[PDB]
């Protein structure tokens, strides 16, 4: 008995847990270099900026 | 692929549906070779090692099944498991049912564990019922194993205890057996006693195949849908009639699915001349089967309850059905070697009084009684049916 | 006949006597059973009236 | 009432005959424990079908059940007597249980064309409950005679859940006292024998033991 309530807590804490690093990820600066270029991106993909250092 | 059907003449009504189970139905017959790998492959014994991790009640039920009828008894007998019965009753080399009742009228006497004999000996009604309803469908299959059933009846009562139960399942024996006058009487017996028909024994007496052991068992999935109607529907007839009236119903209808036309009007006869009040659906069915026969399978004295119980409760058009067709079939050159339907005068008057206390009350009935008079007294003018004809054309 | 005044069934009279047409009051006797219906609740306030 | 003395024929031997014939033989019967505080289905003569109980949902399950319900959970009433019937079990469904038998051996459309709700899976949770919970248990026996893998039951639903005070209204079939039993009229068996069965240790309302057999006890003198 209670397989199912004792599921939907399984599944809410990994529903949970996923959605709080959701918004730690695309809240982020992702940055890459290869020669001096630094493509700056957020956790969305999106092209912040293309920089020289 | 085209069967023949077996002649019923019952009723092809949304109504009597409940009725038109327990007909052998073909399409079971086309269901057929889907079952054979499933029956193919139930025939072998599981392994050792299942069957030593078995628990208790699975292993002993699955034993004692496969074991010799009198190993089982002797292994109940030795270690007092009273409730291990139901499987003997199924065994390979069981005996007719008054032998299984005096085998286990035995194994509880000479039991290694002895309760107060008031308990002690008392079988359950269950049972009883179960062995009483093998009875009844070895009696459907032959009729003079009845007499054998009397006797097992005349120690069962004087045995165990006389339950609605077991004097339902006596009722049943008694019909399947052709015994029409008796089985009313037990009936009429039970309703004075205020005792309920049991609707198990009413769902398998208009079931008149499916010996019980394997109902119990249950072998046969389909039908279960029609079992579950008949019980609802002896519930639904026990809740404003008496025992008889179900019983009667139940008796109607099982010789009716057992090609026992002249059994199935004795019925109505017997019903008429006791003094069981029959049920409004029971005569609204004796009346469409009457209509399906075209009232060739019948006597004057199954007439003359036919219109009595029509009097009594039923409709203006069925009673005035009743009585043409009767008249139309003494009119028959088939039947003149038959005697007429003759209305003495007392039975006549109180005819003729019941459809004059039912026509102050309604007008249908005040519209016919003077063509429900001519119709009995025998006298019958087609001037009353011409003006008949032309009221209900205009 | 009723002899009964039947009111206009506001909003503000079916919050009134909500608990009459609306709550678990409500006990139903038949040929069958005489029952005591529990969990009885009119959604909103156009089911009392 | 009043004591009615019993039609049986059993009776306490002489002191002037011999024991004789002791290929039956009557003793006391004494066991270890007491049953008759237990549960019904948990008593002597009911060891076998231990295995075949159904594990027990309580009061809390219950009230939790009824606060947060699961979807393929399936309360089921298994009260038959419309009459003794007074609340409703919140998220119940009526499955009396004279026709459990018949129930589960319909199609699922059929199931629903009968009872106007449908079958439950045999991988779903069954909770049933009766007046005492014996009405219930017979009923998960059924239950589980077909392949259904969780079936509970609630020992005392109703009684416990509404506060009533009800029965199933089992009879536990025993005798009336002018029904005489089966080994007293017969010739199924010899004549000492039959003396030899019919024959007791002391009253007639406590349990007794039949032995087969017998060795005297030459040891002792």
């Amino acid at each position: 008995s209670f397989r199912y309530t004792n599921n939907l807590i399984g599944a809410l804490k990994h529903r949970l847990l996923l959605e709080s690093s959701y918004r730690e990820i695309a809240s982020r600066k992702f940055i890459g270099n290869c020669r001096g270029v630094e493509v700056v991106c957020s956790g969305y993909g999106t092209v912040l900026a293309v920089q020289l250092t | 692929t085209q069967l023949p059907d077996p002649p019923y003449y019952l009723p092809h009504s949304p109504r009597f549906d409940a009725e038109r189970c327990g007909t052998f139905n073909k399409k079971w017959l086309l269901n057929l070779p889907a079952l054979k790998p499933l029956v193919r492959n139930s025939t072998y014994l599981p392994k050792k090692e299942e069957l030593w991790r078995a628990p208790t009640h699975e292993a002993l039920e699955t034993i004692i099944g496969h074991l010799p009828y009198h190993d089982a008894l002797r292994y109940i007998t030795e270690h007092s498991l009273f409730l291990l019965f139901p499987t003997v009753l199924r065994a390979r080399d069981a005996p007719l049912p008054h032998v299984i009742y005096e085998d286990f009228m035995k194994s509880c006497t000479f039991a290694s564990l002895q309760n107060p004999p008031e308990e002690q000996f008392a079988l359950p009604s269950v049972l009883l019922r179960t062995l009483l309803c093998m009875a009844a469908y070895h009696c459907t299959l032959d009729a003079d194993y009845f007499t054998t059933c009397q006797m097992l009846f005349g120690r069962m009562e004087q045995q165990q205890q006389t339950t609605p139960e077991v004097l339902s399942a006596w009722v049943y024996c008694c019909t399947a057996s052709g015994r029409v006058d008796e089985a009313l009487t037990y009936a009429k017996y039970m309703a004075d006693c205020s005792a309920p028909f049991d609707v198990t024994v009413f769902s398998l007496m208009q079931h008149p195949s499916l010996n019980p052991i394997e109902v119990e068992d249950g072998s046969v999935p389909h039908s279960a849908k029609g079992l579950l109607l008949q019980r609802r529907l002896g519930n639904r007839l026990h809740t404003a009639y008496r025992s008889d009236a179900v019983a009667a119903h139940g008796m109607f209808v099982y010789y009716a699915l057992t090609l026992s036309h002249v059994r199935k009007w004795e019925v109505i006869r017997a019903a008429a001349a006791l003094g069981v009040t029959l049920a409004e659906r029971t005569v609204v069915l004796a009346v469409e089967v009457f209509a399906r026969e075209k009232g060739m399978r019948c006597g004057p004295k199954t007439v003359k309850a036919l219109t009595h119980f029509l009097a009594q409760d039923g409709t203006v058009g069925h009673l005035l059905y009743v009585l043409l067709r009767a008249r139309k079939n003494e009119l028959l050159p088939e039947f003149r070697d038959l005697p007429h339907t003759t209305f003495s005068e007392e039975e006549q008057e109180l005819v003729l009084q019941c459809v004059a206390q039912r026509a102050r009350h309604d007008d249908s009935f005040a519209v016919a009684a003077t063509l429900v008079s001519s119709l009995v007294r025998e006298d019958d003018p087609s001037e009353l049916l011409m003006a008949f004809a032309r009221a209900a054309r205009n | 006949g009723a002899g009964v005044l039947r009111p206009h069934f506001n909003e503000v009279w079916c919050q009134l006597n909500y608990a009459k047409f609306g709550s678990s009051t409500i006990t139903q006797h038949t040929t069958t059973s005489r029952r005591q219906l529990l969990f009885f609740h009119a959604g909103s306030l156009k089911d009392i009236a | 009432q009043a004591d009615r003395r019993t039609r049986h024929h059993m009776m306490v031997d002489g002191q002037i005959n011999p024991r004789e014939w002791f290929n039956w033989h009557p003793k006391e019967y004494q066991p270890w424990y007491f049953d008759r505080h237990k549960f019904l289905y948990e008593q002597r003569q009911y060891a076998q079908f231990h295995h075949l109980l159904c594990h027990q949902v309580y009061l809390k399950d219950m009230l939790h059940l009824m606060r947060y319900p699961e979807p393929y959970t399936h309360i089921i009433d298994c009260r038959t007597s419309t009459q003794k019937m007074h609340r409703w079990v919140p998220h119940s469904l009526w499955l009396p249980r004279d026709e459990v038998e018949y129930a589960l051996q319909l199609s699922a459309d059929e199931f629903l064309d009968m009872y106007g709700f449908r079958k439950p899976d045999k991988s779903d949770d069954v909770i049933l409950l009766s007046h005492n919970g014996i009405y219930s248990e017979q009923a998960g026996w059924e239950w589980k005679k077909q392949f259904f893998q969780h079936v509970y039951n609630y020992r005392g639903g109703t009684n416990e859940l509404f506060g009533e005070s009800y029965s199933d209204m089992n009879v536990s079939d025993v005798l009336s006292p002018w029904k005489g039993p089966f080994p007293q009229s017969g010739v199924f068996v010899d004549k000492w024998s039959k003396r030899k069965v019919l024959t007791r240790t002391g009253p007639f309302d406590r349990q007794y033991e039949m032995q087969d057999f017998a060795l005297p006890d030459l040891e002792l003198e």
